[PDB]
């Protein structure tokens, strides 16, 4: 695809992995991560490293992977060992943050946020559907408002 | 309690006055 | 962004008041026939009316780290300048959206009506403009214009002098030939000839208003409808906290102050 | 000639015949009556309970 | 009639519905809300609108109705469709904030806040006593200090 | 042979490079409706996208 | 299989005409071509930069 959405009748709304500073927010840098960490996605802390959610049972979810606005043009992915190398996996763990929402999810404000705890590209995507497959409750995290296409501002109430 | 601004000051009555218009 | 080119005058009047109120004075009475030395019974007095519109306020936010700024200077992207320009651009687009459709809430319901979706008198056309004959398309648009004119009793002040229709319909009119039997001249070229005072405009905003396209005629006069933007875009000075720069930008804007009810008309469905 | 504003507007918008030209009823009148000036008034809308041209 | 309380014995402390901004704090604007929303009270979120606490199953306490300093003079009330129209419901959901308490309540610091859930004037009032009628346990919120007469500054540990 | 008279501009700056890459900078987000004293929930950011023709 | 696309193969939005140009009326033919051009214009939200000029 070449420059998707040639002309838009409205300015695109906030992308994922973007935290609003008007409120109490915190993005905390983790100096070690996994290659292939998708920005704007729920990440987990395991074995002393931030990494994409996988088949694990009870992951300690750090927070939304922050989108490095001056990172690499392309997929919102953290990457080691390249010209597209990100030294630290800055991760939003407090406040209002934008996360990609599962393509089939229809959430609303104050809806508890469930993250897809799967081994796929759909890993870490937020969904309101508890009955969805491979999803665990991100306790103390609620949806706030649909920002963009399948992107939602959610609220991490406590330090996640 | 409540606020400090009296209600009628929270409204700006426009200085422009619109006269009623009739058929030409 | 065709609203500010749509002829509507913008009035920044009530700075931070939460409501703007306008007053109308109407003269009543009339002269009576009198004799040479009679006491008249013709008294001229006047009454008035008031109309109020609430004012709401929108506020956006941007931010950037120093690492961000310096790294992006590699690309020659000036994040302060680009963020300020994004604020200005989004403010202009928001003013256009507010003027045409008003403000819709995040949940989905709508709070303030704009020009396109105001409570004017709305008639449904025969069929869609694409399905509709060139003569019948001309008839629909001209029937709208002159129906508004009859509604305003053909007062030059309130008479519809502008028409805005969806870009789909405007292009269709501009390219639909009126009647093949006369010439190739289009419906729009016929309307622009038989209505030399109405300037036809277009907007994408009209493509779908309340579940169907909506053309509308209106009068771009101060005394018929104004665009109330009491607080133009105010961008705060950059707040630096450590190396994190932060900017807010708020503008307080009322909707479209439609001063007179029957100062516009809708064709719903075209 | 003075006609009610509704009738004058219909005259100035109703094309005479789309098969000939876009020229409206009023334009055809102005061409065929080079001496008649066509005005309009609102008070002609209902004089006598029925619209009246003069 | 005349100004109420010509001379007060002591300077009244913070009125209810006020948020201290020294501490981390978040007041979040909700556009749709209920007419007559009393300020300085706990407010629930129902059907995508901020409205007054009333006897329900388990209301979603969205925080404390912020008192507008530059609002209409009168009873602490959020209004729609008046000269005193309030466009949004400003609601305090994070930090230290002042809430009215039931006149019977005698709370203390680090006591678990209980909101009032009744269809009455006492709607949204805080209290320490859990046996009070319609006592709803507000999640992770504690009384901090008595500010004014029947007004207590409470602390919302996490977001509400 | 009509394409070279098809009006499309011809760009020959690629040289021998194996591809030509193009970048477009958007602006994204939007204003949110705020009260007298609230924390804004509407953010405005700057985004970018690219496309490469080999 | 196709490696790269061109003007005619590209994944633009396609619409089937009512009938072939050999038997559509001259009015119908004009309306078909104008509908093509104006629906291209509508797809780009009538931006002069991207409006089909060929």
């Amino acid at each position: 695809m070449a420059f998707n959405n040639a002309v838009l009748q409205e300015v695109s709304d906030l992308p994922a992995g973007e935290v609003i500073k008007a409120s109490p927010h915190n993005v905390s840098a983790f100096e070690v991560f996994q290659n292939g960490l998708i920005e704007g996605r729920f990440v987990k802390f395991d074995a002393g490293s931030i990494d994409i959610l996988d088949a694990s049972a009870t992951p300690t979810i750090a927070g939304i992977a922050k989108r490095k606005v001056t990172g690499e043009i392309g997929p919102g992915v953290y990457s080691t060992s390249g010209i597209e190398i990100d030294q630290v996996a800055e991760v939003i763990n407090f406040g209002f943050a934008t996360v990609t929402v599962q393509d089939a999810a229809a959430p609303s404000k104050y809806d508890p946020v469930y993250a897809i705890n799967l081994d796929s590209a759909e890993a870490g995507k937020a969904t309101e559907n508890s009955g969805a497959t491979g999803a665990l409750a991100v306790a103390d995290c609620v949806f706030w408002e649909q920002k963009a296409a399948n992107v939602w501002l959610v609220r991490m109430n406590k330090f996640l | 309690e409540g606020g400090i601004i009296l209600a009628r000051n929270l409204e700006h009555v426009s200085s422009e006055i619109f006269t009623q218009e009739f058929a030409g | 962004l065709t609203f500010l080119q749509g002829g509507i005058v913008v009035n920044n009047e009530g700075g931070y008041a939460t409501s703007v109120t306008k007053l109308k004075l109407k003269a009543e009475g009339g002269f009576r026939e009198s004799g040479n030395d009679t006491n008249t019974t013709g008294k001229i007095t006047l009454s008035g009316e008031s109309d109020s519109i609430p004012v709401f306020t929108l506020e956006g936010e941007s931010d950037w780290s120093e690492i961000e700024l310096k790294q992006a200077e590699l690309q020659n992207v000036n994040l302060p300048s680009r963020y300020f320009e994004a604020h200005a651009e989004l403010y202009n687009r928001k003013i256009d959206e507010l003027g045409y459709l008003g403000q819709t809430r995040t949940d989905g319901t709508q709070k303030t009506l704009g020009l396109l979706n105001y409570g004017f008198v709305a008639s449904g056309a025969g069929d869609t403009a694409a399905n509709l004959s060139g003569d019948n398309l001309y008839q629909a648009i001209a029937d709208l214009i002159t129906d508004q004119w009859a509604g305003v009793f053909n007062v030059e002040t309130y008479k519809a002098d502008r028409v805005v229709m969806p870009d789909t319909v405007y292009n269709i009119c501009a390219k639909k030939i009126l009647n093949s039997n006369g010439s190739e001249m289009s419906v729009l070229r016929a309307l622009m000839t038989n209505f030399p005072t109405v300037t036809f405009g277009l907007t994408t905003k009209a493509r779908d208003v309340g579940g169907t396209s909506r053309t509308t005629a209106y009068s771009s006069n101060r005394r018929a409808m104004q665009m109330r933007i009491p607080t133009p875009l105010n961008v705060s000075s950059v707040d630096q906290r450590g190396f994190k720069y932060y900017v807010e930008s708020y503008f307080g804007v009322a909707g479209l102050d439609v001063i007179e009810d029957t100062a516009g008309r809708h064709l719903t469905g075209l």
